[PDB]
RNA sequence: GGCCGGGAACUCAAAGGAGACUGCCAGUGAUAAACUGGAGGAAGGUGGGGAUGACGUCAAGUCAUCAUGGCCCUUACGACCAGGGCUACACACGUGCUACAAUGGCGCAUACAAAGAGAAGCGACCUCGCGAGAGCAAGCGGACCUCAUAAAGUGCGUCGUAGUCCGGAUUGGAGUCUGCAACUCGACUCCAUGAAGUCGGAAUCGCUAGUAAUCGUGGAUCAGAAUGCCACGGUGAAUACGU
């Protein structure tokens, strides 16, 4: 969080993203890592984020850059 | 005296009077008066046109009134459209910064409904 | 406390003692100013591959005779109940009931 | 020749030396009016010399530490009373009748378990 | 209490003048253990009152008190299943205490600016037989008069 | 030079015994000493709940007292220092020697 | 400037002792036990405050601190792992903190404490940043060094009864630190915003003196996270006719 430390990401997620980009086409990328930041090189992909029970698909656009992956997958049910 | 599209009181001291503008607090008021060269305990009715114009020029350097209001509205609309946790809270009408809801929360809810 | 929880604590202490120096070096790299601006990134990516149970903040103090996770005192290494039993029997030097 | 007295109140301790002549008071290297800005404190410090008519016949050198304004003033009064007793030895009756010979043994009461203060209880409800 | 004898506490006299009445008045005016504030207020009030009357502060104070002291009051009794008002005499210490309490209570409700000004105005009105304190004395005497059958 | 001895204990009779022993052994060996100086005692306090389940009042309070003493030797000799080093005292006192 | 030579008087530190017993005097009372008052004394009649809980009562609380009779499960009611929950939110109740203001709010500058903690710890002086903080580095296992600057108070100015120069919930932007990691769900700093609320219906609680009320300071748990709990001192009242 301190600026002198840089953004935080999970190593396996970073490698998966790099492979998908370089190899071109992709199907949704499954992940349990809600504590990772959204990097500019993700725009246009589909990440399926865990919420406790299911994986929720998030289609990454350019207004999401800088937020954590967990803000787009609510955990509690209410009506 | 008209400054930023509004009238400001003429019987107060300058440092208090200048806070009637939307976007100017105590610290910014002190900075404005220091940069303009006017004391803080001088009533607005004991000044001159040149001094008031100096104040206008200094106040022009910040974002105030309509511009600031538009900025804030766009800030909130962005989140609401994005659909993150904060946006969902904003459009449900509940606290945003993680406060309790089992009791209290009445500033964001309103008076009770039986 | 169950018999598995005490085993968990023993394993945690072992790993934290094993990996002490590597973590200190990597944290010194990350913290130190005027670094290469790339060694920092690499150290950040390397610190998170070590086992999780090597961070001393995953440990919880427990009573040494029962394993209780609440009511701990640091001078004695015991919880309140065992402290009282030992004190009344006379097994803690210098301790006694106080008034003022 | 000097005459000495020790005085104590709530948490304060006071050392007093008295000599004859030309009434002047020094406390902690300052004058009475500079040290004590309170008329009550000044009156308390001056009471016994007014009682025994020696206001303008004795010089006083005083030191004090601990406590607060009222405690320091009271400790000084106790010390001056004892020093005057040492000086004369026949003013004891009058000082005792005035009430300056007693040590006031009132301290602060301790805090107790289950109470908010020494004697204040939490609020109680039947239902 | 049931089986107790309560002695008297010693009260120091005023530092400027030498009365214990004035010390008790300061004590009744103070709030939260702040005695210096109360002393300042009372001294300012007496100073402003002395000029309006050309007499001494103590004399003005006594003149104000003598028009507020009460003489008789009413207590409540219930032995036949009903509430009765029984008139009784007031003893001197209680006379003074009640007068002081009523004066301060009246002053606090005024609408002047500072407490010293409020107290000065209330004391002057009392010296001239006007104000809420004097109205209170009148009400008490009226109630005591309307029940002399139960003495 | 000068030697300083610091003594600590949980029991003041023990501490006084040891201090007198040190003073006597220093005086018999041809030296001068500056008598023991009492130093402020330490009081550590603890407070615990005495029921295995909910009763938030009903506590116990305990204390440990630590007593402390200091002795100084001004003009030593080789025999005196050796004698001090070759001595043993009670089994509840802590002795620290500074040269 | 207790700075230096010195001194052992005083404040203080902590070990041995002295002192308070209706002991002395008068009156009352059964030729009593006791009671009301007086002298001297730092203190007087249990001097003030703690610890100390009879035979028993409520099949009172605790098989989730621990131990234990009898039942019950053993490729599962026993292990291991990552993510979520214990923090939900139309509503009802208990315990608290901050206020609704001139006995006050804000600016400048100036007195007086007690009791505690500290080696994977307490972190001075100096430099940089408006600030939370960062860099370099003495001292201390401590009546020596550090945390550590008491606050209410006092003096001089301004605000002049207004939802205000009263109050500080919410919300937008920009940051710091602990920690592999602060989305759900941390504490803190700067700029901006500026809600309810003008003393509270029927009920109802605490306190007999250094007490109530008001003002600050420390510790345990603890990487971080108190308006709670346990301790410490400053200022300092009103009233008790009576059952």
């Amino acid at each position: 969080r301190s600026l002198k430390k840089g953004p935080f990401i999970d190593l396996h997620l970073l490698k998966k993203v790099e492979k998908a980009v370089e190899s071109g086409d992709k199907k949704p990328l499954r992940t349990w890592s809600r504590r990772s930041t959204i990097f500019p090189n993700m725009i246009g992909l589909t990440i399926a984020v865990h919420n406790g029970r299911q994986h929720v698909p998030v289609f990454v656009t350019d207004e999401m850059v800088g937020h954590k992956l967990g803000e787009f997958a609510p955990t509690r049910t209410y009506r | 005296a008209r400054i930023a599209g509004i009238n400001i009181p003429d019987h107060k001291h300058a440092v208090i009077a200048l806070t009637s503008i939307y976007g100017v607090g105590k610290t910014r008021s002190k900075a404005i008066l220091a940069a303009a060269g006017i004391a803080e305990d001088v009533k607005i009715s004991e000044l001159s046109e040149g001094q008031i114009d100096t104040l206008r020029d200094e106040v022009a350097k910040f974002v105030v009134e309509g511009d600031l209001r538009r900025e804030i509205s766009m800030s909130i609309k962005r989140l609401m459209d994005l659909g993150c946790y904060r946006g969902l809270r904003h459009r449900r009408g509940l606290p945003v910064r993680g406060q309790r809801t089992k009791t209290n929360a009445r500033t964001r809810k309103g008076p009770r409904k039986p | 406390a169950k018999q598995s929880m005490k085993a968990r604590e023993v394993k945690r202490v072992a790993l934290a003692d094993k990996y002490f120096a590597k973590r200190a070096e990597l944290k010194a790299i990350i913290s130190d100013v005027n670094a290469s601006d790339e060694d920092r990134w690499n150290a950040v990516l390397k610190l998170q591959t070590l086992p999780r149970d090597s961070s001393p903040s995953r440990q919880r103090n427990r009573c040494r005779q029962t394993g209780r996770p609440h009511g701990f005192l640091r001078k004695f290494g015991l919880s309140r109940i065992k402290v009282r039993e030992a004190a009344m029997r006379g097994e803690i030097p210098g301790l006694k009931k106080a008034s003022w | 020749n000097q005459y000495y007295g020790t005085g104590r109140r709530k948490s304060s301790a006071a050392r007093v030396f008295i000599k004859p002549g030309n009434g002047k008071i020094v406390i902690n290297q300052r004058s009475l009016e500079q040290y004590f800005g309170r008329e009550t404190a000044r009156m308390v410090v001056r009471q016994p010399l007014e009682l025994v008519d020696m206001v303008e016949k004795l010089d006083l050198y005083i030191t004090v530490k601990g406590g607060g304004i009222s405690g320091q003033a009271g400790a000084i009064r106790h010390g001056i009373t004892r020093a005057l007793m040492e000086y004369d030895e026949s003013l004891r009756s009058e000082l005792r009748k005035a009430g300056f010979v007693t040590r006031d043994a009132r301290q602060v009461e301790r805090k107790k378990v289950g109470l908010r203060k020494a004697r204040r209880r939490p609020q109680f409800s039947k239902r | 209490p049931r089986r107790r004898v309560i002695g008297q506490r010693k009260i120091l006299p005023d530092p400027k003048f030498g009365s214990e009445l004035l010390a008790k008045f300061v004590n009744i005016l103070m709030v939260d253990g702040k005695k210096s504030t109360a002393e300042s207020i009372v001294y300012s009030a007496l100073e402003t009152l002395a000029q309006r009357s050309g007499k001494s502060e103590l004399e003005a104070f006594e003149v104000a008190l003598e028009n507020v002291r009460p003489t008789v009051e009413v207590k409540s009794r219930r032995v036949g299943g009903s509430t009765y008002q029984v008139p009784v005499e007031v003893r001197p210490v209680r006379r003074n205490a009640l007068a002081m309490r009523w004066i301060v209570e009246a002053a606090r409700k005024r609408g002047d600016k500072s407490m010293a000004l409020r107290l000065a105005n209330e004391l002057s009105d009392a010296a001239e037989n006007k104000g809420t304190a004097v109205k209170k004395r009148e009400d008490v005497h009226r109630m005591a008069e309307a029940n002399k059958a139960f003495a | 030079q000068r030697i300083r001895i610091r003594l600590k204990a949980f029991d003041h009779r023990l501490i006084d015994q040891a201090t007198a022993e040190i003073v006597e052994t220093a005086k018999r060996t041809g030296a001068q000493v500056r008598g023991p100086i009492p130093l402020p005692t330490r009081k550590e306090r603890f407070t615990v709940l005495i029921s295995p389940h909910v009763n938030k009042d009903a506590r116990d309070q305990y204390e440990i007292r630590t007593h402390l003493r200091l002795v100084d030797i001004v003009e030593p000799t080789e025999k005196t220092v050796d004698a001090l080093m070759r001595l043993d005292l009670a089994a509840g006192v802590d002795v620290q020697i500074s040269l």
